[PDB]
RNA sequence: UGGUUUGGCACCUCGAUGUCGGCUCGUCGCAUCCUGGGGCUGGAGCAGGUCCCAAGGGUUGGGCUGUUCGCCCAUUAAAGCGGCACGCGAGCUGGGUUUAGAACGUCGUGAGACAGUUCGGUCUCUAUCCGCCGCGCGCGUCAGAAGCUUGAGGAAACCUGUCCCUAGUACGAGAGGACCGGGACGGACGAACCUCUGGUAUACCAGUUGUCCCACCAGGGGCACGGCUGGAUAGCCACGUUCGGACAGGAUAACCGCUGAAAGCAUCUAAGCGGGAAACCUCUUCCAAGACCAGGCUUCUCACCCUCUAGGAGGGAUAAGGCCCCCCGCAGACCACGGGAUUGAUAGACCAGACCUGGAAGCCUAGUAAUAGGUGCAGGGAACUGGCACUAACCGGCCGAAAACUUAC
């Protein structure tokens, strides 16, 4: 119904199309996955499939988690992620202990990413949430870029619960939708996209088949 | 080296070159320092390029040493006696070592080694 | 790269040396012009004996930029002085005669009077 | 601007008591011949005698 | 080590010559026109050239009928037919950016002999 | 009906309620500008006139007067009407109005005045509370920990234009010129990203003016906005690269209906059954079990004492785990967050590469000279990638587990 897969961005690089053409794509490594559990209606109330990434010494893992890998029947992993399904057709395909890689995708297909963003730190107003700053100049006092006006008078009397006003931004999930995918090479197990998306060097990321056309 | 992430130390590139110097200058005639945490920190690094320079000696590396340093008889000695004796060593040519805190400002010190078990 | 109230030069032999542009057409609010797009404005100074004297608003289109353009093959171009075409409404060049090059992205504008006008295109 | 009116007592004293300092750790180390506490922060400075002790 | 160039090796393009800045280049250029293509002679002179590797790009110039222009290539563009250098050059710079605000002889580059 | 302009009453505030526009920033109503759906026409069609329902989004840039108001210049769908102490000076601007000069004109013989005119004229305050934007410590979820998730319940966004087909067809004397449905290309706004273009680069490179210094030549350094000039690896950004604006379903307002007596007929209705929109509910993204009904599926340990007086409680010693200190980051106000601790590549250095910069010193040669050529893709170098335990993470300290019971099985 919906494939997915796990993986890891790597950076930028550009390849030329086969009418002549200049397409900026990003690197992603899909490694390779296996499954831990499948969730059923009559056990939890949903469908859905696990999985787990990463290579990890034994001695890193904490005892909890090795028992649990153990009794799955698989060694350990990093990371461990779920993947939401429709209908119990779709689960039944899946089975513990199969094993997934990048071919499953082919190309020409769009795709979704989904990851973290980057760590940008406390920010003002204006860069935070492009407010419009005032004049630099012809009578100033120290005003050059904090908002100004904030509410009304007497009436109501408060700050309007929900104003845009400074503080932290990034760090949270954000997704991209119907990416194209232009390329994909077996041996390596690496994903050639299209576009820029989100995430930083070295970090998390989990791609999942189209849903707005797809 | 890495430029520093944050403000400089002393409140100009011009007096962190010249601190960092005088404190290159100072160990080497010494081999023994104490001071404040962050300034070893930001030494370290410096010490170890200098001698690196020093290693495979010739008449170019002299010149740089001496437009880096400014003093005659430390290079002299620095050439004379330290090259060599880190000839078989690939890497690590300082320690640090934290010692206790100040009582006038709370300011952590740590004290700089030239390593010399061999 | 046009905004209001700059100065073109006019590559042409209708007897504009420079217009003062006014703004840009193709949607409410245009703000920045490109190779390719249709203007309006006002002539400053003309040739004593030209057919349109000083004062007088008409349309042009932007023919050389000095901002570099991406094409969308990957090259780039960037012009040393911004010129432009007088035009009117039927899109044919009021002049006889074109100086200087002129860009390429006038053949998909769907300007051909004007390549063909032109003595040497990119 | 400046405060309007004395806060009460209680909550003078709730908002002050949060405002205290925390002790350090502390470490068994022999040195010719006794043992005495000493900060880990301070391990190698110890086994070396860099630091002075009262 | 570029960790990309496992990536960036397939898609390499060889036998391209090499050159330098300053010299006077004509390039040969594949171009569409109406589902039919032709040939185009570019002759110029090179200003810069950023590394790149696979992105690496170069510029060419040439002055026209009073206003100068120039172009902007991929080097493995594969637009590109060939490379026919001219000339060797010689300044002791490897950028010429001051040569926009110049004309007519003083554009003119000593020749590497 | 509205209390929004000009008005009438003086009831709260002269041991103070600081004032018109503009800048920035909202929020609300519909008496609707477009975007949407209908009907009646003195509706051929395009295009018009009027009425009904509908508040999700948008509503430009300039010239003139301080201006409000108002006039004008070029496009788009439009350049909507109003309230919130004529929104907002403990956010900002002082252009006139309302201080002290002087002048013009008038009135007054005078000291002066004249909602008549012209010129310049100090805008104070270190956040106690409410509120809001973020982040922490503590505490319960009924043995104690750990991994993974359901979603009650909330927030975010909701915009359109041009062109080609159908077809010069339907229609119409001609001129002129369609509904509906497909296809291609654009504007604004927002999010992410640094691979191409651009901005930045206080320990990079080269040249160069003055001066002082290292015995002197050579070669170097300090200082003079980094001394000034020509160049940029990384990171952060836009003028740069991608992508977003649904489709579909459910129930509705305006309207159009099918079957039908009261009331032998008729009627969309009083019994019933149907169609019908950026409006409402799911459907898109994000937060979310402090949701006290304190959720769900799993794995780990489920055991050693002492005391008061045996009713429970307190104290000490442990397992699972956690914390402190240490090296770090693109995580960062601090905390927290993420990896690492010799069974090791976390950082530093070394080597190597990419990259930047542009041809080192010494020697030799030619030239009296200032300079050029060979040794030579030369020399120097941070941010990106790989190997190497050479240096630094250590003979280490602190927290941390079933009063129980009742009912059917
Ligand atoms: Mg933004
Ligand atoms: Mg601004
Ligand atoms: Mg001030
Ligand atoms: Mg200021
Ligand atoms: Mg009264
Ligand atoms: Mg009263
Ligand atoms: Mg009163
Ligand atoms: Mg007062
Ligand atoms: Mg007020
Ligand atoms: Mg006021
Ligand atoms: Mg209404
Ligand atoms: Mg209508
Ligand atoms: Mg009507
Ligand atoms: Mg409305
Ligand atoms: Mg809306
Ligand atoms: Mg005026
Ligand atoms: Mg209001
Ligand atoms: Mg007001
Ligand atoms: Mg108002
Ligand atoms: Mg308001
Ligand atoms: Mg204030
Ligand atoms: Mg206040
Ligand atoms: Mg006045
Ligand atoms: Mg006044
Ligand atoms: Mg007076
Ligand atoms: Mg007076
Ligand atoms: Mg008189
Ligand atoms: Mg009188
Ligand atoms: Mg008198
Ligand atoms: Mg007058
Ligand atoms: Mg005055
Ligand atoms: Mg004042
Ligand atoms: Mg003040
Ligand atoms: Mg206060
Ligand atoms: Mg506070
Ligand atoms: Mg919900
Ligand atoms: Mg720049
Ligand atoms: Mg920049
Ligand atoms: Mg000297
Ligand atoms: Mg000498
Ligand atoms: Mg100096
Ligand atoms: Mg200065
Ligand atoms: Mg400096
Ligand atoms: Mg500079
Ligand atoms: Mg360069
Ligand atoms: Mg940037
Ligand atoms: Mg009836
Ligand atoms: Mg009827
Ligand atoms: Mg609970
Ligand atoms: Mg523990
Ligand atoms: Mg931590
Ligand atoms: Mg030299
Ligand atoms: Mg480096
Ligand atoms: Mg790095
Ligand atoms: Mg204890």
């Amino acid at each position: 119904a919906r494939k997915g897969i796990l993986g890891t961005k790597l950076g930028m690089t550009q390849v030329f199309d086969e009418n002549n053409k200049v397409v900026p794509v990003t690197v992603v490594k899909a490694g390779p996955n296996v499954v831990t559990r499948i969730r059923t209606t009559e056990r939890d109330g949903y469908s859905a499939v696990q999985l787990a990434y990463g290579e990890i010494s034994p001695r890193k893992v904490i005892k909890p988690v090795a028992g649990q890998f153990a009794a799955a029947g698989v060694n350990p992993r990093r990371h461990v992620a779920e993947l939401r399904l429709d209908d119990e057709a779709a689960v039944a395909e899946y089975e513990v202990g199969q094993e997934l890689t990048a071919e499953i995708f082919s190309d020409g297909a769009y795709v979704d990413v989904t990851g973290t963003s980057k760590g940008k730190g406390f920010a003002g107003t204006m860069k935070r949430h492009g407010f419009r700053g005032q004049g630099a100049a012809h009578g100033a006092q120290a005003v050059h870029r904090r908002p100004g006006s904030i509410g009304g008078c007497a009436t109501p009397g408060r700050v309007f619960k929900g104003t845009r006003m400074s503080g932290r931004m990034g760090n949270d999930r954000v997704t991209t939708q119907n990416l194209k995918v232009h390329k994909v090479d077996a041996e390596n197990g690496v994903l050639l996209i299209k576009g820029a998306i989100p995430g930083r060097n070295g970090g998390l990321v989990v791609v999942r088949s189209a849903i707005k056309r797809g | 080296p890495k430029p520093t992430k944050g403000p400089r130390l002393g409140g100009s590139s011009s007096h962190q070159s010249a601190l960092l110097a005088n404190l290159a200058t100072s160990l080497f005639e010494h081999g023994r320092i104490k001071t404040t945490e962050p300034k070893a920190r930001a030494l370290r690094p410096y010490a170890e390029k200098l001698i690196t320079h020093a290693k495979k000696g010739a008449l170019h590396n002299r010149r740089e040493v001496m437009k880096k340093i400014r003093d005659k008889d430390v290079v002299h000695t620095l050439f004379a006696e330290i090259g060599p004796f880190y000839a078989d060593r690939n890497g690590g040519y300082t320690r640090i070592i934290k010692v206790e805190n100040r009582k006038g400002d709370n300011a952590p010190m740590a004290v700089i080694e030239l390593v010399r078990e061999k | 790269m046009i905004q209001q109230e700059s100065r073109l030069k006019v590559a042409d032999n209708t007897g504009a040396k420079e217009i003062l542009c006014i703004r840009v057409l193709g949607g409410s609010s245009r703000r920045y012009a490109g190779i390719g797009d249709v203007i309006v404005a006002t002539v400053k100074d003309a040739i004593p004996g030209g057919n349109v004297k000083r004062g007088d608003v008409v349309k042009a289109v932007v023919v050389r930029t000095v901002k570099e353009r991406r094409r969308a093959d990957g090259s780039y171009i960037k012009f040393d002085e911004n010129a432009a075409v007088i035009i009117k409404n039927d899109n044919d060049p009021r002049g006889t005669r074109i100086f200087g090059p002129v860009g390429r992205e006038l053949r998909e504008k769907k300007f051909m009077k004007i390549v063909s006008l032109a003595p040497e295109v990119l | 601007a400046v405060p309007k009116r004395r806060m009460s007592r209680a909550n003078t004293r709730s908002r002050r008591a949060q405002w205290k300092a925390e002790a350090p750790g502390l470490v068994t180390v022999s040195v010719a011949g006794q043992q005495r506490k000493v900060p880990r922060r301070l391990l190698k400075a110890a086994r070396l005698g860099l630091v002075d002790l009262d | 080590m570029n960790t990309l160039d496992f990536v960036d090796q397939a898609s390499l393009r060889d036998d391209i010559p090499t050159f330098s800045p300053g010299d006077t280049v004509n390039v040969h250029v594949k171009v569409i026109e109406g589902s039919k293509e032709r040939i185009q002679v570019f002759k110029g002179v090179v200003i810069r050239r950023q590394g790149g590797g696979i992105s690496e790009t170069f510029t060419v110039r040439k002055e026209s009928y009073g206003v100068g222009v120039e172009r902007t290539f991929p080097v493995h563009s594969p637009n590109i037919d060939h490379i026919d250098v001219l000339t060797r050059g010689d300044v002791r710079r490897a950028k010429l950016y001051y040569l926009r605000e110049l004309r007519g002889k003083k554009a003119k580059i000593k020749e590497k002999r």
